[PDB]
């Protein structure tokens, strides 16, 4: 099963810590919307401030 | 101002005057919910496709669409002892009293 | 200012940089829900009893409890034909994808 | 079954109507919150203001 909500719960370490999740549960995430929904939100995030 | 979440709410049913007809419970914990709902959703149950589409056009341009709201997404029922219009005691079963999470939709 | 109400909410894949994935569709109306939520609820589904109960106690005490929120309660799915992880074209329903009900919760 | 929405479609006179329709509709409400949450609230409209 995806397992998305699980990144969630700990949340520019946070944004990096956040990616390292995402990859780590992108296996069983096929096609989620949840799943995209976080990793353009880590992006808008990095992005936003000043993040690398 | 904090995430959503679950926030007590005391209902009495002497306060709405409906203890005429009301034999028991007279008053329980029915909980409500409030709080914000930003990006991400952090909740222990999923959100709907359309709730994380949303807050996701809500993060991204929030001029254009209004944020999603902070509601109940799982209930449990309570037993209510009352009387009819008919004059009898009935033990009934409402279902939706009590707010057991919260979520943004 | 309204009752709780359907507005529109037309999503744009692109505009979300989710194209890469996505073959079709690339935008649809997906609505979303807004408006005031006084007393009476007046809506063509029944609105639960929390709901009921969560509006009438703001009725009476505002001071006490906040008021509803404007919430879908009838959804219905779209189909999306993408590209998964795995290089394969998948013709995949979503749920909950377009608001077809708006309601107070 | 129990008609109480279709009181509130067409909603002093329109808390009269409120009140008719509901005794029109009481038979099938045996026990059903929105039938008297509906008359708290045609009380309270009532007594608020100026009606009679």
């Amino acid at each position: 099963q995806c397992k998305i909500l699980r990144c969630n719960a700990e949340y520019c370490r946070a944004l990096r810590s956040y990616a390292l999740c995402t990859r780590r549960t992108a296996r069983t995430c096929r096609g989620d919307l949840a799943f995209h929904s976080a990793v353009h939100g880590i992006e808008d995030l990095m992005i936003q401030h000043n993040c690398s | 101002k904090a995430r959503c979440s679950r926030k007590a709410l005391h209902v009495n049913f002497k306060d709405m005057g409906w203890d005429d007809w009301i034999i028991a419970p007279l008053e329980y914990e029915a909980f409500h919910c409030e709080g914000l709902c930003e990006f991400p959703l952090r909740s222990h149950l999923e959100p709907t496709n359309h709730a994380v589409i949303q807050t996701l056009m809500n993060s991204m341009d929030p001029e254009s669409t209004p944020p999603t709201c902070c509601v109940p997404t799982r209930l449990s029922p309570i037993s209510i002892l009352f009387i009819d219009s008919a004059n009898n005691v009935v033990y009934k079963q409402y279902e939706d009293m009590v707010v057991e999470s919260c979520g943004c939709r």
